[PDB]
RNA sequence: AGCUUGUAGUCCGUAAGGGAGACAACCCAGCCCGUGGUUAAGGUCCCCAAGUGUCGACUAAGUGUUAAUACUAAAGGGCGUCCCAAGCCCCAGACAGCUGGAAGGUUAGCUUAGAAGCAGCUACCCUUCAAAGAGUGCGUAACAGCUCACCAGUCGAGGUU
RNA sequence: CCCUAACUGGAGUCCGGUGAAGCUUACAUUCUAGUGCACAGUCUAGAGACCUCUAGGGGGAAGUGAAGACCCCGUGGAGC
RNA sequence: GCAGCUUGCUACCUCGAUGUCGGUUCUUUCCAUCCUGGCCGUGCAGCAGCGGCCAAGGGUGAGGUUGUUCGCCUAUUAAAGGAGAUCGUGAGCUGGGUUUAGACCGUCGUGAGACAGGUCGGUUACUAUCUACUAGAGGUGCCCGAGGUCUGCGGGUAAGC
RNA sequence: GCUCAGGAAUAAGAGCUGAAUGCAUCUAAGCUCGAACUCUGACCUAAAAAGAGACCUCUUUAAGGAUUCCGGUAAAAGACC
């Protein structure tokens, strides 16, 4: 049978398709530190888009030299608290978890997601985990951090959520040293990210709930004659005579969106302080007013508005340093009609 | 361009007459298949 | 048709001229070659099959002039006496109703032969017994047996 | 010993590797990597490999000349690179 | 406990199997790891690819990549281990990558059969190459 | 081919029949396929601003009728948008007759062309008059 | 052709039980019930009862680990490896190398200028010395040397068909 | 049709009332290969599998409906 | 000699029914490689060819006639490969062809009728019991009671070409 | 709007060292390179991993969990925030 060929309708790099068990995106790898001590990760929620019109300075590019425009995701980005240090211990079967010490001074509110945990050892616990890296058990330190939503106005909840970061360093010392430095503060998102820099961007999708084989793997629908007979949006075959099952490539019907998503090499264009600067009239449609210090992200960034966003060092960044973009005007229209 | 050397290292050596691979130059044997017939890599 | 069709002996013989009708002839036309008039050749080679089968005539005949253009070649024009011994006197049919009335026709003819048999033989001087050796290893290649070649007169004088 | 016909060579000792550049026109040098303590010593058109062992040295050789072979043409009309005028 | 330091495979799992079979207390095979696989290295390495990339995702075959799951793997197919006596035996098997801290500096036994000194050539490898071979970090 | 600084959308399709807009003395064409396109299963090649396609001679003169062409786009009515942020759209589609390196035959165009195809093929440009 | 049609014996049909992975007709066995004992076919690393059994060799391919069998690949080749026999040269000295020699004449017959040992008749081109050639090849209009065949000094034990 | 999208009313999804029928030797949470009247969820050897429930389209149960309408046979019929 | 992808041969299963040809949709497997990756030879200057070896990750399209498979033709294209899955796929679709009852043309027959020739017309049933798969929940098992943050035995991927 | 490599081990193949067979030889041991393939690295999922996990905190007639109530970044019912 001379048969057309068609690639596959949709990735199977993604599969099984289920809501995702958090509402916070949890990272799986972490780059390697190429200088000084620092957090490699921060945490904001995400309020909508605008654009903005700067000289474009990318090199090599076709357009360079002359003013364009560009799509621009605004971030609010509250200080966040180091809480905690964990150490792990390699071993055969990986990582293992063998110690934590908490910060002695914490917020009130925090009482909503975890019971406040008690100011007992700190000095012992800190030369506790000192001696342990001392005779070479320790590999490498993680930090524990929360966000503060309760500033806002746009997000209606009040209880922190709870994430590990990563210590950028070349040397289980100097992390441990920066990690003792830092514990128990407040990190502003200029600490950790500069601007024009690369960055990663991790959350949750827009939920759709469940979908059929054509919004969710994009499949053909039945076409001319075919389009009035009883199936139009179902699937042609599930499968051959033999093997006598349905494979599990066939497409079907489920959970559609609320899935982790990743996004690489998003340019950071603008690290704010004062939010009348990119709020329009009216405010932001279904959000209210940007209050605190914000940051704009080049391009789209998964997940809808009031979803928070966790942010890393890039990954997988080929270019070199880019530079400072020089931003001539950001649009403050109504975002309605 | 004819140099010694690099015909001495190129193109002085013996091929198999049925599966092309080169051989040495005082051989009779292909040393992956064996057939027994083999020729000399081409010249000029 | 194929080599292996006609092949293997299952069936009794069936070779009388009188009673089948329509055998078409043979390729082969002179069986003796070379010097017949010398009777003086101190070695006599030949070649002997390793297992009952049957040969076609042309098979045979290809074997036969094979081996005629490598003897006379290298050894000679008058420097050997070769001559084939087996003449095919049985008779190949071949069907063509399905198994309706399944007996086949005549259309050809074939040789049977026996184990340790000699087909060939080949006569030379000294000088050239290698040749010889050479031009009965070809014939042997085209024909439907394993075929090994023994020394049969003068082995002390070769050996 | 070295030769060409159009193109001049330079061949430069370079830590552990010995880099040719403009190979028949060309803007990425290649590498040849040196194993052992095998010094190498380059002077005209010649190179020299000293060493004491026999396999490290010959090894080193079989590298430098198989990076500099030009794989798209006719040995013939094209003969360039780097060849063992004698072994070990 | 059993030192898995050079000692056949096959030998070595059929001993194990046995006298786990015949009704005592735990055995512990540590470092198996270094454990040897005689035959040529292509044809080690063709099965050994073969039978790992072999399964249907549902249902089909899932072989291990660990080496102290290959080998409990190995040891686990001469046994009955559908049946009650094969279950039980096979709760009382606990083999080791390198050595666990429990078990530091206990005293060792070995199989006297299976040893890699009773072997004509030197064609063989070490199941920890098998083991990176296959993808694993241990 | 070279990059455009703009972005264009595929909007004519084969099968479409366009109004000629040179002197070469033909009037309407008809889009038969589109150099360098490959395409998937069951979608119909397109074509946008500043591509070569191959076309046929529908309504004009005798000669020229009946002959399978080379031509380009030069406006289409479905709009694409300029570097600096801005949409750009026509009344109609036009096209006009040329050779594989852009020469066109005819020496005057009607009508305004976009000048994305001006800076893609420099001699449209100059035969032109107005661009917009 | 696990096709169709004959014939002798024995079977399944209508045949348990034991062994072959399962197996109508293959091997042991033709069978009333209960208990003890020894064997047949077949097996004895684990699954699985009983040998990680003994003696002498082979295979390096996971080849093989498959009585019969409707379930198991051929011609041809192998300076792969293990054996037998037959010839030939041989420590006063065989083979592979180290060496040079291959000088007398010739530049062989050759019309193209030239195929001058290597297009095309011939013959050992030396009376003579290991060698000396009508002679393969890098070279080669022709050659030419470099030198092929072919012997000679040289090592120092088996070599070769 | 390229290439699909949004929307409207009736069903469906969820809750209250009412309330049938048709396949059914038994068991049954399966998948691969073999074997077998040569097209096995049940045999042989492996591999997998914690149980219950809801929604969904129909891969398999050589799915159900039915003593084949095609071919042959019957010293069976009918019409022409 | 191999394959069983064309047509034959046989009559072992199915006549108290295993729903035919082609196309459409969707998934997968083989390599005997059309392109993409790497090599070898050449009577390979370069460009481009010719022949062979490894390699199945990705790609392999749009249209005119025809029911067609097959095949011819057109303009592109890196190339527009071939086969298997009950000649994959009708409790998914279609109904163009073949295969009922009606009628016409040609040829046979004395005639009823026939064609293995052509043409026009001609109903597509079912509420999913079991299993499989796609997603969503409730339990029980491990466990001091509860919460949080992690590791990673394993599974998937083309995420890029 | 974003959508990479780099590395390890290899196939055909190209070499080094090297004897049986004094020499020579890519192979008989041994070694070095070598593909859109394989593995690793990115990415999605994953303590119901029966070897059924690690660490920390709060508290054992409490910590804490559910139902009622006002809602939506979620939603077929459940669940989730
Ligand atoms: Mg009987
Ligand atoms: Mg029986
Ligand atoms: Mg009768
Ligand atoms: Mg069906
Ligand atoms: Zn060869």
């Amino acid at each position: 049978m001379a048969s057309i060929h068609r690639p596959k309708r949709g990735s199977l790099a993604f599969s099984p398709r289920k809501r995702a068990k958090s509402h916070i995106p949890r990272f799986r790898a972490w780059p390697e530190a190429t200088g000084e001590p620092k957090l490699q990760s921060f945490a904001g929620y995400k309020v909508g888009m605008t654009h903005v019109i700067m000289v474009d300075d990318t090199k090599n590019s076709l357009t360079q030299g002359m003013e364009i425009s560009v799509p621009v995701t605004v971030i609010e980005t509250p200080a966040i608290r180091v809480a905690a240090i964990r150490a792990y211990a390699e071993d055969s079967t990986g990582e293992k978890a063998i110690a934590e010490v908490w910060a002695a001074d914490l917020d009130p509110e925090l009482k909503r997601r975890i019971p406040i945990p008690a100011a007992g050892n700190q000095a012992e616990a800190l030369e506790n985990i000192g001696k342990l890296i001392e005779e070479g058990r320790v590999s490498d330190v993680r930090a524990v951090i929360y966000t503060l939503p309760k500033s806002l106005t746009g997000v209606p909840k009040k209880v922190p959520d709870i994430m590990e970061s990563g210590i950028s360093a070349r040397d289980l010392g100097t992390k441990f040293e920066y990690s003792k430095t830092i514990l128990g503060t407040l990190v502003s998102v200029t600490d950790v990210f500069k601007n024009g820099t690369l960055v990663d961007t991790a959350a949750i999708t827009i939920g759709k709930g469940t979908q059929g084989p054509v919004k969710r793997w994009g499949i053909q629908l039945m076409k001319g004659k075919h389009s009035r007979q009883g199936s139009l949006r179902q699937v042609g075959t599930l499968g051959a005579f033999n093997p006598s099952r349905v494979s599990w490539r066939v497409p079907q019907m489920g959970q559609m969106g609320y899935h982790q998503r990743t996004e690489f090499n998003k340019r950071i264009l603008k690290i704010g302080s004062d939010g009348e600067e990119v709020t329009p009239e009216g405010g932001f449609i279904n959000y209210g007013l940007v209050r605190g210090d914000y940051i704009l992200i080049k391009g789209s960034v998964p997940g809808p508005s009031k979803r928070l966003i966790r942010l890393r060092d890039p990954i997988r960044a080929k270019k070199a340093d880019l530079g400072e973009p020089n931003i001539l005007y950001i649009s403050r229209e109504s975002k309605q009609g | 361009a004819r140099f010694p050397e690099a015909e001495e290292r190129l193109l002085n050596k013996k091929i198999c007459m049925k599966c092309n691979a080169r051989n040495a130059i005082r051989a009779t044997r292909c040393r992956k298949c064996g057939y027994g017939t083999l020729r000399v890599k081409s010249k000029e | 048709k194929p080599g292996s069709m006609y092949r293997n002996v299952r069936q009794r013989s069936f070779t009388r001229r009188k009673y089948m009708g329509g055998v078409p002839g043979s390729q082969v036309i002179h069986y003796d070659m070379g010097d017949k008039a010398n009777t003086s050749f101190p070695v006599k080679i030949s070649l002997i099959v390793e297992e009952k089968c049957q040969i076609r005539h042309t098979a045979l005949e290809a074997a036969r002039i094979t081996a005629n253009r490598h003897l006379v070649a290298d050894t000679g024009k008058m420097g050997f006496y070769m001559k084939l011994r087996v003449y095919p006197h049985e008779v190949i049919r071949e069907n063509k109703s399905g198994m309706r009335r399944a007996f086949g026709k005549n259309v050809g003819t074939a040789a049977r032969v026996k184990p340790m048999q000699k087909i060939f033989t080949v006569a030379v001087e000294k000088q050239n017994f290698k040749a010889a050796k050479e031009a009965l290893w070809h014939a042997g290649q085209k024909l439907p047996t394993p075929c090994r070649i023994v020394v049969d007169e003068g082995a002390e004088l070769v050996q | 010993s070295i030769v060409y016909a159009h193109f001049p060579m330079q061949v430069k000792v370079d830590g552990k590797t010995l880099i040719i550049g403009n190979f028949l026109g060309e803007k990425k040098p290649r590498f040849a990597k040196i194993i052992g303590e095998t010094k190498v010593k380059v002077s005209g058109n010649d190179v020299t490999i000293t060493g004491i062992n026999k396999e490290d040295v010959g090894q080193t050789a079989a590298n430098i000349e198989q990076k500099t072979k030009i794989k798209r043409f006719d040995p013939r009309i094209f003969q360039d690179g780097i060849y063992i005028v004698q072994k070990a | 406990v059993i030192d898995a330091k050079g000692l056949i495979l096959g030998r070595l799992a059929s001993s194990v199997a046995k006298q786990l079979l015949s009704g005592d207390e735990k055995v512990y095979i540590i470092n198996a790891e270094q454990a040897i696989i005689s035959g040529s290295r292509a044809a080690t390495l063709r099965e050994y690819r073969e039978t790992r990339e072999r399964g249907a995702t549902e249902f089909g075959p899932y072989f291990p990549k660990r080496p102290d799951r290959i080998l409990k793997r190995t040891i686990r197919g001469m046994l009955p281990y559908k049946r009650a006596r094969g279950r039980d035996a096979m709760s009382r098997l606990k083999v080791y990558v390198g050595v666990p801290y429990e078990l530091k500096g206990a005293e060792t036994v070995t199989i006297p059969d299976a040893d890699m000194r009773l072997l004509s050539s030197s064609r063989y490898v070490e199941l920890g190459e098998v083991s990176q071979k296959m993808g694993s970090k241990f | 081919m070279k990059g455009m600084r703009s972005n264009i959308p595929r909007a004519l399709n084969a099968g479409a029949q366009i109004a000629c807009v040179d002197n070469t003395g033909a009037k309407v064409v008809e889009i038969i396929s589109v150099k360098k396109y490959r395409g998937v299963k069951n979608r119909m090649p397109c074509a946008g601003i500043g591509d070569m396609c191959v076309v046929s001679v529908k309504k004009g003169t005798p000669e020229m009728r009946k002959q399978v062409l080379l031509a380009v786009v030069v406006r289409q009515k479905q709009e694409f948008r300029r570097p600096d942020g801005l949409h750009v759209s026509f009344e109609d589609n036009a096209m006009v007759i040329t050779d594989e390196e852009g020469i066109p035959k005819g020496t005057d165009i009607k009508g305004p062309v976009a000048r994305e195809v001006a800076e893609r093929f420099p001699k449209i440009g100059t035969t032109a008059s107005i661009i917009v």
